[PDB]
RNA sequence: UUUUA
């Protein structure tokens, strides 16, 4: 199951988004697209150092500022089940 | 197109080019093409304000260029 | 894709591999791609101690965008061929 | 684009720059490229070495925000700064 | 007529490179391509360390395009 | 508003340009391209990091670097 | 291609200099990897420990090498 | 908008 693939089948999920600078976004995922463009809602942002933190409503994260992100197991193991 | 307006009008013309690490040229626009890449003769390198070398020519690989001033 | 073919004559023969983050790897080239992604086997980092992590790594794979250098031993028929290519490529392209 | 920016006219958003810039403002404008028009920009000033905000800002104004440079886009209502989590 | 023609005109010939990071290198220019990648042949490279210089040679080099600063043809 | 007709309607006028970098500049806009690459005259540019100022009578900005740009100039 | 690595037990290293082993499960074709029971590995010198980590989706730029152990 | 910024 390609990267991309597991991304889709995350929609509506808890997911961590690590950007490029060491920013981290934990959210529900919303939407995504091929370019791994991102919308994600109820947000904490936590900025590189670890010492300040943001709640945010909601967010969009242009996909080529992405470092990486994390997913449950569990959710690759139920989109794999289906 | 305007960009392209200018650079044909300082193409033969002295010209200063900004790389975005800040060192810069000073030379003769020869010619250039699509992806902003420079030929240049008569070539000046200044870093900081130092001259620190000359070339007769020179290729400009055109991701570095941060603008192409006239002089 | 000029440097492409000039890898796939590289293979199987040793290569040294400086990627940007300044990393040196050495080993036998195994594969090479369109984006130069290389397969490296029986690889030996330069100044291993300074990367510990590699220590229990035989083979690997880098992406071509990381690469700085690829540098190896000269032969005389690989430089005057890759030449000729080059020069080949400009007169038909 | 998975984002409706519809959504957010006449309200103050928070846009962040690949290099760390941070502003925020009024979206009156925007395409398909995410191009934004935004009014009362506010820019939150950062320190020069650390690139942490200062808490200073400066007044920008009506501002054309260049999609191609954009890498955040959140709207300010709901938002706050929070202890750990 | 186009930039790229001063790289053409410097094949088989000893040309510089200016890169990114602090890096420059001298040798015989074997090939090249639209990206500016190529090979240098009997390759000299100065790596400037802030002040220092450290020299290293390369038997043959090939160079990733992207990292390429400035070519220099010989004079 | 479209941005780029907000910025088609400051051809003529003073526009004030801010880079992701610490630079920025302020001049009168010539025009601009697809990407908007753009042209200035009369232009002052900024080094915002040490304060220092340079003029520029004509030029060419790349704008892959370009966060902002304000019609009406720089206070 | 990567597909030789798939269920396979790999170390990732990445352009921030992180060190991720996990079993790699899929790729595509930006080198974009999705892996398995990580850990994130930190190294002082020659000593390190670990962290569990999940799943990972790690976009392809970020990749410097991937080695099989 | 990821392997030629």
């Amino acid at each position: 199951m390609l990267p991309l693939t597991l991304l889709n089948a995350t929609q509506g999920r808890p997911i961590l988004v690590e950007l490029k600078n060491g920013e981290t976004f934990n959210g529900h995922l919303e939407n995504c697209d091929n370019y791994m463009n991102l919308t994600l809602r109820e947000v904490i942002r936590t900025m590189p150092d670890g010492d300040k933190f943001f709640r945010l409503p909601e967010c969009y994260i242009r996909g080529n500022n992405i470092k990486y992100l994390r997913i449950q197991d569990e959710v690759l193991s139920q989109v794999a089940k289906q | 197109s305007s960009p392209n307006e200018f650079l044909n009008k300082v193409i033969g013309k002295k010209v200063l080019i900004r790389l975005s690490s800040g060192v810069d040229y000073k030379g003769i626009l020869s010619c250039l093409d699509g992806y902003m890449n420079l030929a240049l003769e008569r070539t000046e390198e200044y870093v900081n304000g130092k001259k620190t070398n000359v070339y007769g020519d020179a290729f400009i690989r055109g991701n570095n260029v941060l603008y192409v001033s006239a002089l | 894709m000029l440097f492409y073919s000039f890898f796939k004559t590289l293979i199987d023969t040793e290569v040294t591999v400086e990627l940007k983050n300044d990393m040196s790897i050495r080993g036998i080239l195994k594969s090479v791609d369109q984006f130069l992604n290389v397969k490296l086997e029986n690889i030996s980092v330069v100044d291993a101690s300074k990367y510990p992590h590699m220590a229990a790594v035989k083979d690997l794979f880098i992406r071509g965008s990381v690469v700085r250098y690829v540098h190896m031993s000269s032969a005389y028929v690989d430089t005057i061929l890759l030449a000729d290519a080059c020069r080949r490529d400009l007169a038909n392209n | 684009s998975i984002l409706d920016l519809s959504r957010y006219q006449d309200q103050r958003i928070q846009a962040t720059f690949t290099g760390g810039r941070q502003i925020t403002g009024i979206l009156k404008g925007f395409d398909q490229l995410m191009n934004l028009v935004l009014d009362d920009v506010e820019e939150q000033l950062r320190n020069p070495e650390d690139g942490k905000l200062t808490g200073a800002i400066r007044k920008l104004g009506l501002v054309v925000v260049r999609g191609t440079t954009l890498v955040l886009i959140a709207p300010m209502d709901g938002s706050e700064e929070i202890p750990n989590p | 007529a186009e930039p790229l023609d001063l790289v053409r005109l410097s094949l088989d010939e000893i040309v510089y490179v200016k890169l990114r990071g602090d890096r420059e290198l001298n040798g015989r220019l074997h090939a090249y391509d639209e990206h500016l990648n190529m090979v240098l042949g009997d390759a000299e490279e100065i790596v400037t360390i802030f002040l220092k210089t450290i020299r290293k040679h390369y038997e043959m080099l090939f160079v990733r395009g992207d990292s390429v600063i400035l070519i220099a043809p010989p004079r | 508003i479209l941005p780029l007709e907000l910025i088609d309607k400051c051809i003529g006028s003073n526009l004030w340009v801010i880079m992701k970098s610490e630079r920025e500049f302020a001049g009168t806009l010539v025009g601009f391209d697809d990407y908007v690459n753009i042209v200035l005259k009369d232009v002052t540019e900024y080094d915002t990091v040490t304060g220092v100022t340079e003029k520029h009578s004509e030029m060419l900005l790349n704008g892959n670097g370009m966060c902002m740009l304000i019609p009406g100039g720089k206070p | 291609s990567l597909v030789d690595y798939v269920d396979r037990k790999v170390i990732v290293v990445l352009r921030d200099g992180k060190k991720l082993i996990g079993i790699l499960r899929s790729f595509d074709q930006f080198a974009n990897l999705m892996l398995q029971y990580t850990i994130e590995r930190i190294y002082v010198d020659d000593m390190y420990g670990d962290i569990d980590r999940g799943v990972y989706i790690v976009r392809g730029e970020n990749v410097v090498l991937l080695g099989e152990l």
